RNA sequence: GCCACCGGCGGACGGCUCAGUAACACGUCGGUAACCUACCCUCGGGAGGGGGAUAACCCCGGGAAACUGGGGCUAAUCCCCCAUAGGCCUGGGGUACUGGAAGGUCCCCAGGCCGAAAGGGAGCCGUAAGGCUCCGCCCGAGGAUGGGCCGGCGGCCGAUUAGGUAGUUGGUGGGGUAACGGCCCACCAAGCCGAAGAUCGGUACGGGCCGUGAGAGCGGGAGCCCGGAGAUGGACACUGAGACACGGGUCCAGGCCCUACGGGGCGCAGCAGGCGCGAAACCUCCGCAAUGCGGGAAACCGCGACGGGGGGACCCCCAGU
């Protein structure tokens, strides 16, 4: 079984094109990070949502904050609405999307 | 005058004021447009840091390819089904997926002309 | 009009000036540059100032010249006009840099009743 | 021994001011397996043959000036060709190296395109061959110095401004670039931001830091260092390793200056000095001895950078009558 350097499973299938970490000629190198899926409605593009908290320091509270991406989604494991994805850090591939996701965790619930 | 700089217009959709002035290392060029004549033209270019590359204009010879790695230098006739463009293969414009006519059967290019200044194919299977 | 030559022997490298006018500057008033004019028709000027040697059928041609103000006459814009134009070498320029331009007034080809010196060299 | 001219390197740094900019401009952590790089350091290899003009200098000048023409003679570490080393693209087949992971590196076949160099200069030793060592030239692999590009996060005000976007968001095939990218193009779709404040207006160079307070906090970011941007306003190119160049070049707009009335020029947000504006801000000084930079084999040469004084109730410390 194949690793690309992130010490985790491949996927269960064969892709097509030249994008996809796994099967093709795209190298990663990076953050690598982990959201929820938010739409996936333009062709192999998805919306990845995650949430973290800001610490104020005058009133010593939090506050609940998000930051919305776009990622790469190739065809051997393309990713609905509604799932937990890893997604990691590579060059530009469009003008607004510039990571890629390579695994899927938790699909359906 | 051909500015390969950034955008102008957010993804959100606003407009951006550009905040200082054109850098000379971000221009462009223009279209090396290759046609298939009876001899072929390049030039030589100057290029950033004092490289150079080799720019085709006219192309003559196709280099076709096989699959036991055999080359035979013959001419091309005509370009028919440039997917790149939809009125490039009338006026006989290569670029790099034209379907080259030799004399020998089909190709397919698989080089950048204006880039390396040759033409190179692979024998297409009917 | 009247006219400056400037006969120059290049078998021995020394030249000689005189003025013309009156009959004279009316048979080379429209000759363009390189045109071979014959010396005893036009020339009243004799087989002197140079020591007296020459044969007669030599013949002189055009070369260049200065203008009224004082512009050269650039060998490639044909037409007796006046024109400004951007140079980076050749006759009315000197660089005096390394790939530098600049933006100088040059005279055409054909001879005009403006022009005041006229070169001239001497082929046998 | 003095001087100018061809030729090399430098003039893209250094000095100045804060107009524009709410933006990947800046701070911090990461990325380039998607990129360029003269001077400098190491290792491994080359310098084999031909050719050619023209400045200085001599003979004539033109023009009011700015400037500029014709003929003769000459040399190079100047310029050009040939060959070979080498660089680049594509097809087929081996598994030698780095790394977390090879569109990279290495080896063997095949088809093409591009294509190097100055054995030059100065001392010495021998009758001469010829050496000794000093400064050099070209290609390859790697570093270093300097940058281009790209992400995650962090820092203003307005609802008496609610909808905004149509190369706009994405895909497929390409061109262009040093390089990835709607950065541009030809087709196929209908996506993309937004009441957790999008869009549009307002003000503003960002930070290390600075004033004030017992602290929590509130207010400022001229001077010193680090990044960004600009050279009367707007557009655009040539040479170079690097610029779309403050003391380099064009065009428009708006000012001014010299002219023999035909034509030429200039733009201190460099240092002193002048006018105008204002409540509001200095000498038209001495030096390359010090710190450094450019040139040179070196001794050296230049520098309103930096260094020394002149003027002024600028801020602190220590005293007199
Ligand atoms: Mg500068
Ligand atoms: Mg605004
Ligand atoms: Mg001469
Ligand atoms: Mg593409
Ligand atoms: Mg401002
Ligand atoms: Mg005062
Ligand atoms: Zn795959």
């Amino acid at each position: 079984v194949r690793d690309i350097g992130l010490r985790i499973q491949p996927p269960a299938e064969k892709c097509d094109d030249p994008k996809c970490p796994w099967h093709g000629h795209l190298k990663i190198h990076g953050r690598v990070f982990e959201g929820i899926v938010v739409s996936d409605k333009p062709r192999k593009t998805v919306t990845v949502e995650r949430q973290y908290y800001h610490y104020l320091k005058k009133y010593e509270r939090y506050e609940l904050r998000r930051s919305r991406i776009h990622a790469h989604n190739p065809p051997c494991i393309n990713a609905k609405v509604g799932d937990r994805v890893l997604i990691a850090e590579t060059r530009p591939l469009s003008k607004t999307k510039h990571f890629v996701v390579v695994a899927v965790l938790e699909r359906a619930e | 005058a051909i500015w390969q700089g950034r955008s102008l217009r957010k993804p959100s959709g606003g407009r951006i004021v550009l905040a200082r002035k054109k850098r000379k290392r971000e221009l462009g060029r223009e279209p090396s447009n290759t046609r298939v004549a009876e001899q072929d033209k390049r030039k030589i270019i100057r290029t950033y840091g004092g490289n150079k590359k080799v720019r085709l204009t006219a192309a003559a010879y196709a280099n076709v390819f096989d699959k036991s790695g055999k080359g035979r230098k013959v001419r091309i006739i005509r370009v028919i089904e440039n997917p790149a463009n939809r009125q490039f293969a009338r006026r006989n414009i290569i670029t790099k997926g034209a379907i080259i006519e030799t004399e020998i059967g089909k190709a397919k290019v698989t080089s950048r002309p204006g880039q390396d200044g040759v033409v190179n194919a692979i024998l297409l299977e009917e | 009009a009247t006219f400056k030559l400037v006969i120059s022997d290049p078998k021995t490298g020394i030249a000689k000036q005189i003025e013309i006018t009156g009959p004279e500057a009316e048979k080379l008033i429209g000759k363009r540059i390189g045109d071979q004019i014959p010396v005893k028709e036009l020339g009243i000027n004799l087989n002197e100032l140079f020591g007296k040697e020459f044969p007669e059928d030599v013949k002189m041609e055009i070369r260049g010249g200065t203008d009224k103000d004082g512009f050269p006459m650039r060998p490639d814009i044909h037409g007796p006009r006046r024109v400004r134009i951007l140079l980076s070498k050749g006759p009315g320029f000197r660089p005096k840099e390394k790939g530098e331009r600049r933006k100088k007034t040059v005279r055409g080809n054909t001879i005009s009743p403006e022009i005041v010196q006229v070169n001239v060299k001497l082929v046998y």
